[PDB]
């Protein structure tokens, strides 16, 4: 695995010891390619997992999340070069060194074989990010923003950090391959129960569960479009893959454990989808949209039905090039309006067409049209959750009219109506953003031609 | 191999390559509509020859070409069901989908835009072909959500306006109802029966159950708009009339009816579910010609009279009919998308007037329309030996003669007679008297585009029941044995609406003014339905997503448990440690307590 | 450009208060009221008629016109659910509580009808279908290793 | 829509006001063109039986009466001109009006087709440029210092002046743009 | 003498039936003339920057970010706990939870009977 560990490592020496004028290029080039030599983890096998060394492995399920986050790193890069011209040659290497830092630890996270160096590497994710929300934010709301993003993550991790290193000392080990196969039953005890809740918080927090999600509409949209974009689209896949891999030690306490999480997600689907359909801030729109749909992949995850874990992986990874998507093209228009309200610039299917293209698009994607891969991953869960009961299908059905209702509201204010008179300073869209948005949406439909490749090991 | 698989996968291939060449110099041209409506009319050619192999030897096929995914078990692939729905149905929509293009020509010659409007139009064939041709339910699925984003898209034609953005935003949500339970259907489906296969389905459900019989009603009343989901079908008129003529008239609205047809061997087993569909299609084809024989404009009578012809189909569901619910679907078409092209063609001419009181005597002005206007009127009132006949009066004479709902029947039975009362209103109030329209008179229907693209559904809305009925194998035992009167209900309820709809308008006349009554007021305002429904829902759902879940909820107690409590907390412990004001005489006092407490508690018993 | 006394604050509890919020939302005195002073968060925030956006002068050149709004004035707290695209509150030919009684009892009785024709349906003076190998035993399922009850009809 | 709007409406205005929308909507209800001739001659005696009374309370009494019987025998689907706030053709046209300022972006190579055209842009523009302080001065000149106390805007009152705010009033797209 | 009409809030009272149009005071037309003039003097300031040749930006709008302030960052500050408040929070955020709770969990609980006593029909039921 350290074929993809150097170069990305390699990345932070050539970013210094470039000039003024050629470390985006380099930058990006380096990214696309480091991006192209991880589409190789692909290959894998059907029965177990591709053990490279006593450090490092790779199944089914990390593959389509290194894939993602090597390849959101050029599209950061794309996407930061426009608000960062003015800064200084060493704010803008430092910004790239952040990148690539985050980079490295999610890299390193996917792959860790123990639940040790996972948790350090997972938590070692915290402070790049938390460094460009409060550096690079344009708000004052960036200090409280960073300060809620940091102190939810660690007060529902620091259990778990106490319940691996006890779990380590019941059992002897915390690699994931013996764990799985010496797997043992928990009796139902209290002090189980909380081992349970010691094990599962520190993912909720980070998925994150309704109610336990405030963190998140402050976070992404007090971040800069860098910051953003690997907030929705990686860090929160962070908690899905943490919590598929420890339901292993789990069981068969989830079987009745699981109700309180189960019915706040399915209720908080549905009052975040409401949520979305009054909202003045579009960035807080988008930020929404991303609770409203974890809180599928958390249903799925609890549940644990093997449908319900592809469906799952199927979503966070349409989930995650959706909101990227999304955000990426609220920033086109933030960049030039400089303000978030939605109902400021409207009408710009007239000014800005391409970038209409673009926005129909993103939102036909969110609102699961088939045969999307966001249609595959809901409709595996829906499939699941009916199977696991049959209540379940109002709500769902509901969610489903309600993210469809939200997103074509959010396309109709946004292009559509007559465009404001007094905005006058609104340039044609630049080749940079097209092809950002390109970059963002091909991948997504090229993906339906071969879905098993983001379905998980469970396929 | 024969030529049956080939054709009829190629008859849906060359429908995508005008797609394909969206980004060439064709497309920046003004040939690309003549280029789209010739590949529309070799499609339509093509696909005649394996209708021709069917009406030979009835053969039929299932074609799974391409292994998608498999899920442990479950195998999912591109699979094509060639049945005589889908051979019967393709051509009909292609002829109408050419005679629709040839419309739009004309209709929508100073468009700026006219390359996209014929890219959107034959996007939406594609997807209703995925739609008809699908074998499995999740391709089915795929043409159901594309036929519906599309009517989302072509419904919002003129996005500068609000009321077209506002009607296609209904429709989605509109559909989306039914949505639900299309997904309920596939998910008991596929966790009862294994698969999403209709070969699967239809071999592990002898005696189905209600959940997924009830989850197909609810999405075909969603797609086909019955009483329950009906309001976004005449709201659906915003968009230009081609759009109107093609989607919401004739091939899109007949996609429930559709999909509660390919699923008849278990609707034959359940009887819950054919009553609630009898006497759903019941209200509904009494409440949509109830509310057209009052309306103004032009294009909402004609939406009503499609409403309530789906209804019809739908009671011909109702009462295990599915092949004549087909039948009518095809013989429908023809005469639903003529009338269209008649009622765009006036108001084309009368510069985009489309009430009928400004409309005067157009029967010597535009006497190509009128005669085509009349002949669709007489095929839609089941006029004897017209297309209508074949298919209308044979379903009228099977609900007479089936144990059913009396309700239903005579509600039908006095939908028949509103068919010809809205009729006789459209004729009457576009066709005779005295011009009504403004002096500068610019009527013209000389251009050959027009007259050619209506005169193919004329002939076709004269002679297609005739060709197709004695065409089709016998699928179903007839009533030789009637009671004469009963034989000739349709037409004698036909004839008393004529009647009584004449003498009403022909009141109109005299030189009488009269306040109008409560029921007037009831059927004009569409029963006041829209004006409840779109406003008490609506408002409660989003003043309590502000209210409650924003607000109260987000904003203010989820804020005030976890974040707001430990903060405050740990606030007030700050101060009260940090507050000593540096006196030695008093903590050395408390190391003294300290001390005391120390020896006694945690010395004495060690 | 907006600085620290332009931004809405907490409720007004004396006149001078109250004089100074209406100032700063561009409103007559005499016509600002703001919301009662619970603990929903309102605060110095004015309300406003509840009146919809399709309810405004169509005929008045307003700074926008598809939102109907001019440019300083203030805005509605829900503006977004009265955009006119949404919830209209416009004045009908036909009265509130009256619509309601028609549409509700037009649908219950179409509903007890239906309910009473299932009651009592219609149908016709015939016997019921004869089918000639015991019932189409076979044809219906099959199950041959059973010699099914053999029915029998006869010529009448 | 081009005229500023007073702080009320007189008596005259109402009456006027109530007189055309009811004959508007007994037009609706009288389809035919005697008919409505007919009915509307009434229409006329009816409210020429009240035009003489020199009494305002009777007056304003008559007019709530008037709009009371105008609110419960008005028709539900009145005819409304296709071009009309709530016409079939309303806002048809607002996608296809572009304003004047989007040429300004346009690429040379753009420009390079229509020389003429950008000739007479240019020109304008400079048109534009050259008037906006005497209107600024004038404006400031003819209003009260207690601000304005209607939305009416003066003429240019001088021979080298153009009338103050007329950029957006001139530049209208059009109502048809394509 | 007709049927009278009687609003309500989602049809609301026209102007013509309203009858403060009706009994006018000099009060009134003193309240819409000041009325007037601030909507005048708005559209002046706004009219100002719109038609000025030399400005290149996006007008503020002090009105819209009132609106969205109050609307987004206002609230905390100016929420009190009340009784309505406590009761309507409580509600609201706990009441459906445990509908949904106890619905879930009896209709689980009888599949469960059923399938300790071999009662579902539970052929061809594999992917589950
Ligand atoms: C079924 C069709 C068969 C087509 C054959 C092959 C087509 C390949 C297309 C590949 C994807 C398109 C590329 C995306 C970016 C668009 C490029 C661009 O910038 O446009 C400007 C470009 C230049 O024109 P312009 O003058 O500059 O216009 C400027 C304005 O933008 C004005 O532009 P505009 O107003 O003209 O709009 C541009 C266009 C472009 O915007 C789009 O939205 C296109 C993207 C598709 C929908 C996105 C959400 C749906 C997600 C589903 C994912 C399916 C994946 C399939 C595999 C994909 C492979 C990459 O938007 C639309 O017209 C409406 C799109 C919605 C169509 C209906 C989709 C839902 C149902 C379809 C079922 C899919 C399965 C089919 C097979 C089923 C079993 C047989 O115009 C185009 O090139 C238009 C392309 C044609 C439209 C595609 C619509 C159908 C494609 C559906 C999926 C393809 C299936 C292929 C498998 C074979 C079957
Ligand atoms: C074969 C043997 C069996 C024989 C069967 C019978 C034989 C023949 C019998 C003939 C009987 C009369 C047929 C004509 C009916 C009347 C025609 C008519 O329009 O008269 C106008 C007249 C007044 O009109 P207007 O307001 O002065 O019009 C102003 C302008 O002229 C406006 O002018 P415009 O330009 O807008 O034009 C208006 C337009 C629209 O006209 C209207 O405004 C009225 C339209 C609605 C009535 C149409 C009949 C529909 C009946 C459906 C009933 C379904 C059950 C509903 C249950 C609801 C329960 C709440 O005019 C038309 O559409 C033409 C008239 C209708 C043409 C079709 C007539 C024939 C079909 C019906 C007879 C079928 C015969 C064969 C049957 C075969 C099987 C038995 O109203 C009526 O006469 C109809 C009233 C009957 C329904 C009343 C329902 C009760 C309402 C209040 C109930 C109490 C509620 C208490 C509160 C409860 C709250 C919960
Ligand atoms: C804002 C939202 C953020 C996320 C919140 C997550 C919620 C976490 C809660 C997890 C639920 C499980 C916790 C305890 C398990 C069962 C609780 C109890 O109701 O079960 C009964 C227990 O009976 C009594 O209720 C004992 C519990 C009483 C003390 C708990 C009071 C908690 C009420 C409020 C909790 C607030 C949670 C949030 C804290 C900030 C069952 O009776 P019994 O079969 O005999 O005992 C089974 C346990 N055994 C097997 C070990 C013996
Ligand atoms: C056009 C230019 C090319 C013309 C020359 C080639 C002429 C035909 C020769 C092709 C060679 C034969 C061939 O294609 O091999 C089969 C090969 C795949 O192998 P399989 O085993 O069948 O399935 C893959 C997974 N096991 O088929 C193909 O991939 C090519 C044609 C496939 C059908 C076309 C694609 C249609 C579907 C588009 C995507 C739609 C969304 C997903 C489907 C949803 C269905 C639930
Ligand atoms: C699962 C949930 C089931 C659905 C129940 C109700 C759905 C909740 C409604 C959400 C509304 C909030 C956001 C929607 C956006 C607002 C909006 O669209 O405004 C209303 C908009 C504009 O109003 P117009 O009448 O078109 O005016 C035009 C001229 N001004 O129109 C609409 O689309 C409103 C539609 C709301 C529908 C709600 C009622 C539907 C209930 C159907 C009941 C029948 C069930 C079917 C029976 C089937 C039997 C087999
Ligand atoms: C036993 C003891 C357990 C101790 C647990 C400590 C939890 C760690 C969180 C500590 C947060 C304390 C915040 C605080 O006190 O600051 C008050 C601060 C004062 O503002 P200043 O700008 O610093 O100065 C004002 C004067 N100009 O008030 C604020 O505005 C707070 C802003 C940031 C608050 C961040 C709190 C986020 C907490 C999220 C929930 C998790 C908290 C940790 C425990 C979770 C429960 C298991
Ligand atoms: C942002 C908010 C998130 C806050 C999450 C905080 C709650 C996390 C869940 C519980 C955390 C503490 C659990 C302890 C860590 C696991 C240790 C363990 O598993 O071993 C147990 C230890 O069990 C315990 O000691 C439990 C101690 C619990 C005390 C602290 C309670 C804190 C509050 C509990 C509820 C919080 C959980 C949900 C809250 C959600 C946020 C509102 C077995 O004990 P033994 O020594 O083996 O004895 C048995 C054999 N002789």
């Amino acid at each position: 695995m350290l074929k993809i560990i150097i170069p990305t490592t390699m990345l932070l020496p050539m970013t210094w010891m470039s000039k003024h004028n050629m470390i985006w290029i380099n930058a990006t080039v380096h990214s696309l390619l480091i991006s192209l030599i991880s589409l190789s983890l692909l290959n894998q096998l059907g029965e177990n997992s591709l053990n490279f060394s006593l450090t490092f492995f790779s199944d089914s399920l990390s593959a389509p999340l290194l894939v993602l986050t090597t390849w959101l790193l050029p599209l950061m890069l794309m996407a930061s070069q426009s608000h960062l011209s003015k800064e200084t040659t060493t704010r803008k290497k430092l910004y790239i060194t952040m990148l690539i830092l985050l980079q490295l630890f999610l890299i390193m996270t996917f792959t860790a074989t123990e639940l040790i160096l996972f948790y350090i590497l997972f938590e070692a994710t915290l402070v790049p990010t938390l460094i460009i929300i409060t550096r690079w934010g344009n708000q004052t709301e960036r200090l409280n923003a960073g300060l809620y993003f940091l102190f939810y993550t660690l007060a529902g991790s620091l259990p778990l950090l106490v319940a691996l290193v006890y779990i380590q000392n019941t059992t002897g080990s915390l690699n994931f391959l013996i764990i799985h196969y010496w797997s043992h039953p928990l009796s139902n005890s209290w002090s189980n129960i909380f081992m349970w809740l010691a094990c599962i918080m520190a993912f909720m927090v980070k998925m994150p569960l309704y109610g336990l999600h405030l963190w998140l509409p402050k976070a992404h949209v007090e971040a800069p479009i860098a910051g953003s974009m690997v907030l929705a689209a990686v860090l929160l896949k962070l908690g899905g893959y943490g919590m598929m891999r420890i339901t292993t030690i789990l069981n068969p306490l989830t079987n009745y454990m699981a109700y309180p999480f189960l019915m706040l997600s399915m209720w908080g689907m549905i009052m975040t989808s409401s949520i979305c359909l009054r909202q003045t801030d579009l960035k807080s729109l988008i930020a929404y949209s991303s609770v409203s749909h974890m809180a599928l992949v958390i249903v799925a995850i609890m549940i644990q039905t093997p449908w319900s874990f592809m469906g799952a992986t199927a979503l966070m990874i349409a989930h995650g090039l959706t909101s990227s998507m999304l955000f990426c093209l609220a920033n086109t228009n933030y960049e030039r309006v400089h303000s978030r309200t939605m109902i400021l610039a409207r009408g710009l299917q007239t000014l800005l067409p391409l970038m209409a293209t673009w926005w129909l698009v993103a939102s036909l994607t969110n609102l699961a049209l088939p045969p999307s891969i966001n249609l595959i991953g809901e409709l595996f869960i829906i499939t699941a959750s009916f199977s696991w009961s049959n209540i379940t299908i109002i709500l769902m059905g509901m969610n489903m009219m309600i993210t469809a209702l939200y997103s074509l509201y959010m396309l109709i204010t946004t292009q559509r109506g007559k465009y404001t008179h007094h905005i006058n300073n609104i340039k044609p869209s630049f080749t940079r953003e097209n092809a950002l948005m390109a970059l963002h949406i091909l991948p997504l439909l090229l993906l339906t031609l071969n879905p098993k490749m983001i379905l998980g090991p469970l396929y | 191999m024969n030529p049956f698989a080939s054709l009829t996968l190629t008859t849906l291939t060359i429908l995508t390559i005008p797609i394909m060449m969206s980004n060439s110099n064709i497309y920046k041209t003004n040939l690309y509509p003549n280029y789209v409506k010739t590949t529309v009319s070799y499609a339509f050619t093509l696909s005649l020859v394996p209708l021709l192999m069917f009406m030979h030897t009835g053969q039929e096929m299932i074609i799974s070409n391409w292994h998608w995914m498999t899920l442990q078990t479950v195998e999912l692939s591109l699979s094509f069901k060639m049945d005589y729905f889908s051979v019967m149905f393709i051509p009909v929509a292609l002829f109408v989908t050419w005679s629709i293009m040839e419309f739009s020509m004309w209709y929508m010659h100073s468009d700026p835009f006219i390359n996209r409007f014929f890219k959107y139009l034959l996007l939406f064939l594609i997807t209703m072909m995925i739609l008809v041709t699908a074998n499995n339910l999740f391709q089915l699925f795929i043409g159901w959500e594309g036929v519906g984003i599309m009517s989302f898209l072509l419904i919002g034609w003129w996005h500068g306006r609000t009321d077209a953005n506002t009607a296609a935003l209904q429709a989605i949500l509109y559909n989306r109802i039914g949505d639900i339970g299309f997904v309920l259907s596939m998910a008991w489906f596929l966790t009862h029966s294994n698969a999403w296969d209709l070969q699967q389905i239809f071999m592990l459900n002898n005696e189905c159950p209600n959940m997924p019989l009830i989850g197909l009603l609810l999405a075909a009343a969603g797609k086909s708009a019955q009483f329950g989901l009906h309001p976004w079908l005449p709201s659906a008129m915003e968009g230009p009339t081609p759009v109107s003529a093609l989607l919401h008239s004739s091939t899109m609205v007949v996609a429930g009816v559709f999909l509660l047809i390919r699923f008849y061997p278990l609707m034959e087993t359940n009887k819950l579910v054919q009553t609630m569909t009898l006497c759903l299609g019941a209200i509904t084809t009494l409440f949509t010609a109830l509310c057209a024989i009052t309306q103004n404009d032009i294009k909402k009578i004609v939406a009503f009279s499609t409403s309530s012809q789906l209804g019809l189909m739908m009671v011909t569901i109702g009462i295990n009919q599915p092949h004549l619910a087909f039948l009518h679907i095809c013989m429908h078409a023809f005469f639903k998308a003529m009338l269209f092209m008649c009622s765009g063609s006036i108001i084309h001419s009368l510069n985009d007037e489309q009430d009928i009181r400004k409309m005067g005597g157009l029967y010597k002005a535009m006497p190509f329309t009128t005669t085509a206007l009349i002949i669709g009127s007489l095929a839609l009132t089941g006029m004897p030996y017209l297309t209508g006949f074949y298919s209308k009066d044979l379903i009228i004479e099977a609900v007479n003669m089936s144990y059913t709902n009396a309700w239903a029947l005579l509600m039908t039975l006095i939908a028949t007679s509103l068919t010809a009362a809205y009729s006789t209103r459209i004729i009457f109030f576009a066709f005779l008297g005295k011009p009504r329209f403004p002096p500068l008179v610019l009527i013209n229907e000389n251009n050959p585009l027009l007259i050619n693209s209506i005169k193919r559904l004329l002939i076709g809305s004269i002679f297609a029941g005739f060709i197709i009925s004695n065409n089709i194998p016998p699928m179903t035992v007839p009533n030789t044995t009637m009671p004469l009167y009963m034989k000739m209900t349709a037409l004698i309820v036909t004839i008393m609406g004529f009647m009584l709809a004449l003498e009403l308008n022909n009141t109109t006349y005299y030189l009488k003014f009269k306040y109008p009554s409560q029921t007037y007021k009831f059927s004009n305002m569409l029963g006041y339905y829209p004006s409840i429904m779109h406003r008490l829902p609506t408002y409660h759902n989003l003043s309590m997503s502000q209210k409650s879940a924003s607000s109260l909820l987000d904003l203010i107690w989820l804020e005030t448990i976890l974040p707001k409590t430990t903060s405050f907390i740990q606030m007030k412990m700050s101060i009260m440690v940090s507050n000593q004001k540096g006196l030695i005489k008093l903590y050395f006092l408390s190391f003294l307590i300290t001390i005391m407490i120390s020896m006694t508690l945690f010395n004495y018993h060690e | 450009h907006v600085t620290k006394d332009m931004f809405p604050g907490p409720y007004p509890k004396t006149p001078e208060e109250r004089a100074a919020a209406a100032k700063k939302y561009n409103m007559r005195v005499e016509d600002y009221e703001p919301y009662p002073d619970d603990g929903m968060g309102y605060g110095d925030y004015p309300k406003l008629p509840d009146r919809s956006q399709q309810e405004r002068d169509p005929w008045y050149d307003w700074d926008h016109p598809d939102l109907r709004l001019n440019w300083g004035e203030p805005i509605h707290w829900d503006l977004d659910m009265y955009i006119r695209n949404r919830v209209d509150t416009s004045p009908t030919p036909v009265s509130w509580n009256t619509m309601c009684k028609h549409l509700f009892g037009f649908v219950a009785f179409m509903l007890f009808m239906f309910w009473v024709g299932e009651i009592y349906p219609s149908y016709q003076p015939v016997g019921p279908k004869q089918y000639p190998y015991n019932d189409l035993y076979l044809e219906r399922g099959g199950d041959p290793t059973k010699e099914p009850e053999p029915v029998v009809h006869y010529e009448i | 829509a081009f005229s500023a709007p007073a702080a009320y409406l007189t008596h005259q205005q109402k009456v006027l006001r109530l007189y055309k929308r009811a004959l508007r909507h007994l037009e609706s209800w009288c389809v035919h063109r005697d008919k409505y001739r007919y009915f509307a001659c009434l229409m006329r005696a009816r409210f020429d039986e009240h035009k003489n009374e020199k009494d305002m309370v009777k007056a304003t009494q008559l007019l709530r009466q008037a709009e009371e019987e105008f609110w419960y025998g008005q028709h539900p689907q009145p005819y409304i001109f296709p071009e009309s706030p709530g016409g079939t053709s309303y806002e048809r046209y607002e996608c296809y009006k572009v304003p004047e300022w989007c040429l300004d972006d346009w690429h040379p190579s753009e420009k390079a087709m229509y020389p003429d055209y950008f000739a007479k842009r240019e020109q304008w523009k400079r048109l534009r440029r050259e008037s906006w302080e005497r209107e600024v001065k004038q404006l400031q000149e003819e209003t009260p210092p207690g601000g304005p106390r209607t939305e009416a805007l003066p003429p240019a009152r001088k021979e080298g002046d153009l009338p103050p705010l007329w950029w957006h009033i001139v530049t209208r797209p059009r109502e048809r743009p394509m | 003498s007709f049927p009278k009409y009687k609003p309500s809030r989602l049809a609301t009272l026209p102007a013509t039936l309203d009858p403060a149009e009706y009994d006018i005071s000099p009060e009134t037309r003193k309240a819409q003339a000041e009325r007037l003039a601030i909507r005048s003097r708005l559209k002046r300031e706004y009219l100002l920057q719109y038609n000025d040749p030399n400005r290149l930006g996006v007008i503020e709008d002090p009105a819209l970010i009132r609106w969205t302030y109050a609307r987004s960052a206002n609230i905390y500050p100016n929420f009190r706990p009340t009784p309505k408040t406590s009761l309507l929070g409580a509600l609201f955020g706990i009441g459906p939870l445990f509908f949904w709770y106890y619905v879930f969990k009896t209709d689980r609980d009888k599949k469960e009977k059923l399938i300790q006593e071999g009662k579902l029909d539970q052929t061809f039921n594999i992917s589950y």
